[PDB]
């Protein structure tokens, strides 16, 4: 256990960026998933025609 | 009711040239979508030709009612003249309705929307851009008219 601090002694405070990670991306990641989805929105919708004379 | 018929479909041909009044109605039809407003006047040239003198009967025996309907002039006579004629002729229309004849007029969907009709043959580009506009009766109408005012209008053919 002394060693793997010793090697690695960040370890502590690796885990809890971590954790601030996951909760900010458990967020950030749908709401910029919905402003996609909302301006490519006039393009999924769309629709289109042919009236030739 | 059959001549016209043929002559109203040689005009839509006709209205398919002027560009303008097509704009109007692409955008009435964008902004006011699934409501009555969407229509144009002249309405689809299949109802032209898929009409019947009943059909008419019915929209004239409806909506052609006297509270309805308005009579009035200006110039050189006298309101008292129209009157005695009004009487005279008009005494004789239907004033009344049946409990659910006339119908009534709820808001209209405005809603945000675009239509673009790609047609490159042709020299120029007619644009069109709008949004939800008041109502006759709100008074902000006044406003407005100045702001558009201010912007104005413009063609070639101004000199300043």
């Amino acid at each position: 256990t002394f060693l793997r601090w010793a090697a690695e002694p960040e370890h502590d405070h690796r885990k809890r960026m971590g954790l601030k990670m996951l909760l900010m991306m458990g967020l950030l990641l749908p709401l910029v998933y919905a402003m996609k989805r909302h301006k490519w929105s006039v393009l999924k919708s769309r629709k289109l025609a042919y009236r030739p004379p | 009711i059959e001549k016209e018929r043929d002559v109203i479909l040689q005009e839509l041909q006709e209205n398919d040239t002027s560009m303008r009044d097509v704009v109007f109605n692409y955008l009435h039809a964008t902004a006011f979508q699934g409501t009555p407003l969407a229509q144009s006047v002249e309405g689809p040239s299949e109802n032209v030709r898929k009409l019947s003198r009943a059909d008419l009967t019915e929209y004239l025996s409806r909506h052609y009612k006297a509270p309805r309907m308005v009579l009035a002039a200006a110039g050189g006579l006298e309101h008292r003249q129209l009157l005695d004629l009004a009487q005279k002729h008009f005494s004789g229309l239907s004033g009344t309705y049946d409990e659910d004849a006339v119908p009534t007029l709820s808001p209209c969907r405005f809603t945000g929307s675009q239509i673009c009709h790609r047609e490159d043959g042709l020299p120029l580009a007619h644009v069109a851009i709008a949004v939800e506009g008041p109502g006759w009766a709100h008074p902000d109408n006044v406003a407005l008219q100045v702001a558009n005012a201010i912007i104005g209008h413009y063609d070639c053919t101004y000199g300043g």
